[PDB]
């Protein structure tokens, strides 16, 4: 009847026949037989909200790897039109229109999903207010909006990211002035922690990019607008910048830690995409740029590692080429390289959490979903050891 | 050992532990979604009772412990001993 | 030639090493031919 | 072909009896005798209809393409796709 007598009847020891029957049926049912490159993959380009308004940031949902969050920033065609627009585009089915649309009063500069809330999009704007968008709500306006007080951000925010465990989260964000703040994802009226990033006493930092090493939340790497990358500690007696990197002679326009796990650790490695066409394979434990890939006349804009390849990483360009660099294969010519039509200034690359296919932003709002070949996407067991050897080379 | 059988059935591909349904149609063990598993197990109980009636119509000494219900998506093996009806979902591959 | 102390041994070694260097210069011609036939594209990295 | 089909389907195990059923139950063919074939196959037809409803319960798109019942005394076969209804009488082993 109810769920108490079943416990006693299971505790009863007449189960020899049941166990023999189960063993026999399972052993008899054990036997089982049968009855009988770079490629343009998809587009995504609205027209109502994506007239000019270059792409700014991209992402994919961990809970929903079929979803991409964009953020088209610049309002110059029509002052009366909505200023900031973030569109979310689905991967499971092909629709010319974005799935869901969000607009903020200010101009959005960065956006990302929420790990805890799989039904929520958080984004940062140009004014300096961290902005929510509850997908449950029918209303396109921001749902919860952080105050523009001296407690919170007051400068154009450029990096927003939610991290931590499902039972212990923190929405970290950093602004151009360098005030890092962690909010609770469910309450943003007050920044539950904040601290202004500063180098050696009386030296402000113009933060413009960041990335957290996989797993770690306590320490991270930041790429400043002043071309000097740093590593900082989020929580601890040494909370703040703790490292000088000589880095590069131009603004840092992108950064990304290593994004692979399973074999010999490489979390200490990261790549920074400078402002002189110089991506920098380069590590925290050292201080000197490990290698300095250089080519071209224009300069890169963003760079990410491959989420599953322990060597591959993409590279934005000014004349519109996207290229993939496979260090184990080669360190000198891009392993793959194709140019988007119309040669506009690409502005953002984001790899799918699966890593099997890439996305790319654009200077005209036309997000392009590109696909990569299997031989160029998926690594091997020996690939990690080969990366170890290539890094041990110099 | 119940947990031994649970880990043994878990080893079978496409299977989530062991779920056992009694003569009431309510599973004595909980492994899948409760409403779906209960309604579907009541349907299995009805069909095995009617199949038992037919097999006793012409074979009054036969017993049912094996029944291969496979579709193009998944297969169920249902096994009644006398009250416990093991049901295991397993992919055809 | 090794611990050999004969200076004519050194001269024979010199002949051996000029044959060495003829093979070396054959390799030089081959690699420079690969160079030139792979040139003409641009300056950057693997081009020049 | 007909005779070759039944011959190959029977001699594969020296089967006691099989007839071809391309209609919904009530078969007039026989291998051993008319009654034990016809009535039993009609009851099997009713039960495979009920099982078709049973498997459509979980999802209407699913269909039963193959049914085995290997009991203590009988090992009875059918492979329904739209009207092809196999019957096989065979030893359990």
């Amino acid at each position: 009847l109810t769920e108490e007598e079943k416990q006693q009847i299971l505790h009863s020891e007449e189960f020899l026949s049941f166990f023999d029957h189960s063993t026999r049926i399972v052993e008899r049912a054990l036997s089982e037989q049968i009855n009988i490159k770079l490629s343009l993959n998809r587009q995504f380009f609205d027209e109502r909200w994506s007239k000019h308004r270059v792409v700014s940031c991209l992402d994919w949902s961990s809970q929903y790897p079929e979803l991409l969050v964009a953020s088209y920033n610049n309002n110059e065609d029509a002052p009366h039109e909505p200023d900031g627009v973030a569109l979310v585009w689905n991967m499971k089915y092909k629709k010319t229109t974005p799935e869901y649309v969000f607009h903020c009063q200010s101009a959005v500069m960065s956006a990302t999903f929420a790990k805890f809330h799989p039904n929520l999009v958080v984004g940062g704007t140009y004014s300096g207010q961290i902005v929510l968008w509850d997908n449950r709500s029918n209303k396109r306006t921001p749902v919860q909006r952080t105050p523009l007080s001296a407690a919170a951000h007051t400068h154009p925010v450029y990096c927003v990211n939610v991290v931590g465990t499902q039972n212990a989260h923190n929405l970290i964000s950093i602004s151009t002035d360098g005030k890092i703040c962690s909010w609770s994802l469910d309450m943003l009226s007050h920044p539950q922690d904040s601290m202004e990033l500063v180098h050696k006493q009386s030296k402000a930092v113009a933060v413009t990019s960041m990335s957290f090493p996989v797993g770690d939340v306590n320490n991270f790497v930041v790429g400043s607008e002043e071309g000097s990358v740093y590593t900082a500690c989020r929580h601890g007696s040494k909370a703040g910048i703790s490292e000088m990197f000589e880095g590069h002679q131009g603004p840092i326009t992108g950064i990304h830690c290593h994004a692979a796990v399973g074999a010999v650790d490489f979390s200490h490695l990261f790549v920074t995409s400078s402002f002189d066409w110089t991506v920098k394979l380069w590590t925290t434990k050292n201080n000197k740029p490990l290698y300095s890939f250089e080519d071209n006349a224009d300069y890169v804009y963003d760079v990410m590692w491959s989420p599953t390849h322990p060597a591959l990483f993409a590279c934005v360009d000014g004349m519109g080429r996207l290229d993939l660099w496979n260090l184990n294969n080669d360190t000198e010519v891009p392993t793959a390289s194709i140019s988007v039509e119309g040669n506009p200034a690409l502005n953002r690359v984001r790899w799918t959490h699966s890593g099997r296919e890439i996305a790319v932003g654009d200077s005209e709002g036309q997000i392009v979903i590109y696909d990569v070949g299997e031989q160029i996407a998926v690594p091997r067991n020996d690939e990690w050891a080969r990366f170890g050897r290539t890094l041990a080379e110099i | 050992e119940v947990e031994e059988t649970l880990k043994r059935l878990q080893s079978q591909k496409g299977v989530q532990g062991i779920i056992v349904v009694n003569t009431e149609g309510i599973p004595i063990k909980s492994t899948m979604d409760n409403p779906t598993t209960t309604q579907y197990a009541s349907l299995m109980h009805s069909f095995i009772l009617k199949a038992r009636s037919t097999v006793r119509d012409i074979d009054p000494q036969n017993d049912l412990t094996f029944l291969r219900i496979r579709s193009k998506k998944n297969e169920i093996m249902v096994a009644p001993d006398k009250d416990y009806f093991l049901i295991v979902i397993q992919n055809p591959t | 030639d090794g611990l050999d102390v004969s200076k004519e041994g050194t001269e024979a070694w010199e002949a051996a090493m000029k044959r060495y260097d003829e093979r070396i210069d054959r390799v030089e011609t081959r690699i420079t031919a690969r160079l030139r036939d792979q040139l003409g594209t641009a300056k950057n990295a693997n081009e020049m």
